[PDB]
This record gives C-alpha cells, sequence and structure tokens, in this order.
C-alpha cells in the first residue's frame, strides 16, 4: 500500500 | 553564499500534507492528515480560519486568493472550496475516484488541475460550473504533483511513481514530450524555475535524489544528493539564488542554484517533512513546510 502517510 | 534564516512562526499540529502562502494577506494555509485545515496569520500568530473537513487525510490545499477562496482536495475523493472570508463552502464534488494528490491554479484563467492516485490529470473550470474540461490519461502509476508553468500556463507538468514528468498542453490529449528521469522509485514533485532566464524544471525522488532538467533540451542538468531518506519535494526559490528540498529524513536543504552544491541543512526538529510553499512575490523571502508535528514560516 503506497505512500498512505 | 550569505543566508541570513530567521524563524519566523512555528507551531504544533497533525501531520501537514499541503501548505501555501496567501500573497496579499500575511497568512499561511496548512492541510491535515487529520482532516483539518487551518488558515494562520504568521505575523500575529493567530488563527484567521479552520475548518474540520473532512475524517479523512487533505493533501492539498492552495489558496485562490482573487475569488477568496481556498481549495483542498482530500482521500474521500472529493475537492471542497470555501470562502475564507464567510467560511462558505462554495462546491463539494467527488472529483477522482481515488485519492488527491495534488492541486494547482492556473494563474490567470478559472483552472485547477488535480492529480490522483487514478493515474490522472483532470482539468475543472470554475467559469463554467466547475466543469470537468479534460482528463489527461498516459501516467501508469499514481500522479503525485501537478504544476503550471508559471512561464507559460497553457502547459503543466505531471510528477508521478512511474518515473516520469509529463508536460502537457492544454486541449491536447498526449504529452508534449516525457522525461524519463531515472528516479527509479519515482517522481514525488515537480516544480518550475520561476523566471524568464532559464526553462528548468526540478524533480524529487524516494531514490534521494533531486534532479534539475532543461525543458528544451529535455536533459538533465544537475543531480543533487544528501538526504538520507524520501525527498518528499524541491523548489526553485523565486527571489534568492538557492533551491530548497525537504525530506522523511527531518531536514530543509537549501542548495546553491549555480554550483548545485549544499548550503545549509536545517533540523527543524518536527520530524518527517512533507510540503513547501514560497511567498510568491519574496516577501521577506518568506519559506514555509510542513512536517509530521506541525509547521514553521521561516524568513531567508
Amino acid at each position: 500500500a503506497r505512500k498512505l502517510d | 553564499m550569505k543566508l541570513d534564516i530567521k524563524k519566523t512562526f512555528s507551531n504544533r499540529s497533525d501531520r501537514v500534507k499541503g501548505i501555501d502562502f496567501h500573497p496579499t494577506e500575511p497568512w499561511v494555509l496548512t492541510t491535515l492528515y487529520s482532516g483539518r485545515v487551518e488558515i494562520w496569520n504568521y505575523e500575529t500568530q493567530v488563527e484567521v480560519r479552520s475548518i474540520q473537513v473532512t475524517e479523512t487525510p487533505v493533501r492539498a490545499g492552495k489558496f485562490i486568493a482573487r475569488k477568496n477562496w481556498i481549495i483542498v482536495g482530500s482521500d474521500d475523493f472529493r475537492i471542497r472550496v470555501f470562502n475564507y472570508n464567510t467560511g462558505e463552502k462554495v462546491v463539494d464534488f467527488e472529483a477522482h475516484p481515488d485519492y488527491i494528490r495534488s492541486i494547482a491554479v492556473h494563474p490567470t484563467k478559472p483552472y485547477v488541475l488535480s492529480g490522483s492516485d487514478d493515474l490522472t490529470v483532470k482539468l475543472w473550470n470554475w467559469e463554467n460550473n466547475w466543469a470537468l474540461e479534460q482528463t489527461f490519461e498516459g501516467h501508469e502509476h499514481f500522479v503525485m504533483c501537478v504544476a503550471f508553468n508559471p512561464k507559460d500556463p497553457s502547459t503543466f507538468a505531471s510528477g508521478c511513481l512511474d518515473r516520469t514528468v509529463k508536460v502537457w498542453s492544454l486541449g491536447q490529449s498526449t504529452p508534449n514530450f516525457t522525461l524519463t528521469t531515472g528516479q527509479e522509485r519515482g517522481v514525488n514533485y515537480v516544480d518550475y524555475y520561476p523566471l524568464p532566464d532559464k526553462p528548468y524544471m526540478i524533480t524529487a525522488s524516494d531514490d534521494l535524489t533531486i534532479k534539475i532538467w532543461d525543458y528544451q533540451t529535455k536533459s538533465c542538468v544537475a543531480t543533487l544528493e544528501g538526504h538520507m531518506s524520501n525527498v518528499s519535494f524541491a523548489v526553485f526559490h523565486p527571489t534568492l539564488p538557492i533551491i530548497i528540498s525537504g525530506s522523511e529524513d527531518g531536514t530543509l536543504k537549501i542548495w546553491n542554484s549555480s554550483t548545485y552544491k549544499v548550503e545549509k541543512t536545517l533540523n527543524v526538529g518536527l520530524e518527517r517533512s512533507w510540503c513547501i510553499a514560497t511567498h510568491p512575490t519574496g516577501r521577506k523571502n518568506y519559506i514555509a513546510s510542513g512536517f509530521d508535528n506541525g509547521f514553521t514560516v521561516l524568513s531567508l
């Protein structure tokens, strides 16, 4: 799950 | 190579994902991972207005000063516009079927660009009932950043996790060109040098690098190395001969824009850096950055 932050 | 950096205002808050300066009021907008947005007067250190917009992250936010608006985009897929004088919610619509990462506002025309995890950039016209005027298709991963060319805003750039920047013309369906950046973990950010003397763009990547591009030759002019974790952004300052970058390594770096060497590293103490704004006309040479634990406004 990329770039959630 | 003389810098004089002063802290104008810093405040603690939840993670700041978007940030923007008002062109004529001493205000900064912050958009937060918590779904809140805040407008601060950084001279008086007092809140102008704040809104709990949603419960999802608001990753993108800009002033549209000529309309007395802010425009924000969030992980609930929606674009919302608020009048900052009254607090009126002006519009509220689903813009993409996925997260909104970036919003850009045209300098003269009533156009907004949004970039999304849906692999597209979309163009909205607020003088035509916020119509979807065009969708730009071609990227193959999340579109992380969109930016109009300030010198020719009939064109804009998109930076994408597919490792490319695409430069487009409004009204045309394919890119005028694609930069294969060689930044193999993707592009997080793209910015234009704002002055007429150089046709330059700049890209930041998870691969720890920043690259400068000549958009007429499509060549990489320079690669800036030094950050120790993902580079969230890199921008040219509008008045000073510097580039400012920020990273999940917790630092801001100021680079000489002629030699492309680092001049100063700032350990802001707010953990990871996510976003950046520069005052459009260089008032006090202000810059502002948003972090995990708040934001800071610095005069240079």
